[PDB]
Order: C-alpha cells, then structure tokens, then sequence
C-alpha cells in the first residue's frame, strides 16, 4: 500500500517514426504538457420530473500536445515539421511518453508510466522573443495534434 | 379600470385567434404554468353604426 507519491521532473519522450527513435537530441525536452481528455454532453429536461435533468453523452475531445526545448539549429524533427507546413505534405507518427524512476533489486533506471500517442502531426511552431537587454535562452516550442492516447498496460 | 381606447372606456369584440403553451407539469401530470396569446377583432351593430356616422349633407 502506497505511502509516498511519485515525482514529476524525471521523464522522457520517444518518436516511433522515420528514424528518430535513435537520435539522442530528439528525446531531451525542457517541458511536456497537454495530456488530458474531456467528455462533451447535452442536457435534456423531462416533464413532470422536477428534481433533476438528464445528462446525455455526445463526443470525446483531446488537448494538443506541447513540447519546449532550447533551440537546436539542425534537427531532423524540425525538417519533418517544416515539410508538413511548407509543402502541405503530412505523414502522421506514433509517440511514447514515459515517466521514469529508479528501481533496485543493483539499481537501474526504468519506466514507471507509459502512454501511447497515436497519429500525431504538426500544428504549431514558435521561437521566443529576441531582446537586447535580457539574459535569456532561445527557446523553441512545438504543438501537435493527435487522435488519442492510451496507457501501455 | 380607467383606461380609455378613444372616445369610449371599453372594447367590443369577438375572439378570432388563440394559442396556449404548457411549459411546466406536476408529477401526476397536472400543469403548473400556461402562456396564452390572443387576437380580437372589433364589432359594432348596423343600427348603431349608421348613427355613429351622423352624416350631414344637403339632405
């Protein structure tokens, strides 16, 4: 029975794709978010029943996936994205998102939780503001569409 | 009450249109709210109409 909850800052992302799963710089990210699902419904009122109304299920919606890094000047991933965006040529991929921990029985790094993200393709790309008077890092941000995600049980 | 349509204090009429909407009901089926919309038309008799038109002429 659990006594202590897990920690959020040890994680990884894997691209199961063209040949990006073996490229080391393609797994290192500063931030990952957007993993949430929502059910959308409608409301129906029945005459004579004044104590409650009926909520009926309609459809399912998912959030976009957002990744943030320091700027990498030569990236195969960015070539894939810009091929989709400039030449209207898209080729969706599959992804894995992992939450990691230390297991020992000496010790080893092992996955703790894994999600499969199915049919991802580019949505948005951006780079942060250049300012002559601030100490900052050039940070690039990518946003992706996908169909759904599942737990690797 | 004290409302006046004109030279008179009432409206003589017949009903021509009516609609009722039931929007709230009890658990046994009996209604709790109704909304009604009505249209009336003016009515006045022959004998009285020719007297209201007090036609003055070289007659």
């Amino acid at each position: 029975i659990r006594t202590y909850p897990p920690v959020s800052f040890f994680f990884e992302v894997v691209f199961q794709g063209e040949n990006l799963d073996k490229d080391v710089v393609e797994t290192r990210f500063q931030s990952v978010t957007g993993l949430s699902v929502d059910m959308q419904t409608e409301t129906l009122k029945e005459g004579g029943e004044n104590r409650f109304e009926h909520i009926l299920p309609v459809r399912t919606k998912y959030d976009p996936l957002v990744l943030k890094r320091g700027l990498v000047n030569d990236s195969q991933m960015v070539k894939w994205c810009m091929d989709a965006i400039l030449n209207f040529d898209i080729r969706p991929m599959n992804l894995l998102v992992r939450l990691l921990h230390i297991e020992r029985s000496s010790s080893t790094i092992a996955p703790l939780m894994t999600w499969k993200v199915i049919n991802a393709w580019p949505k948005k790309w951006s780079v942060s503001e250049f300012n002559a008077e601030q100490n900052s890092i050039a940070v690039e941000s990518l946003e992706l569409n996908y169909s759904y995600f599942e737990t690797l049980k | 009450g004290d409302f006046s349509f004109g030279e008179k204090n009432g409206f003589d009429c017949l009903l021509t249109d009516l609609q009722i909407n039931y929007t709230l009901f009890d658990q046994t089926g009996k209604p709790l709210r109704a909304k009604l919309s009505t249209t009336f038309t003016s009515y006045v008799e022959q004998n009285r109409r020719v007297r209201e038109e007090g036609k003055q002429s070289p007659d």
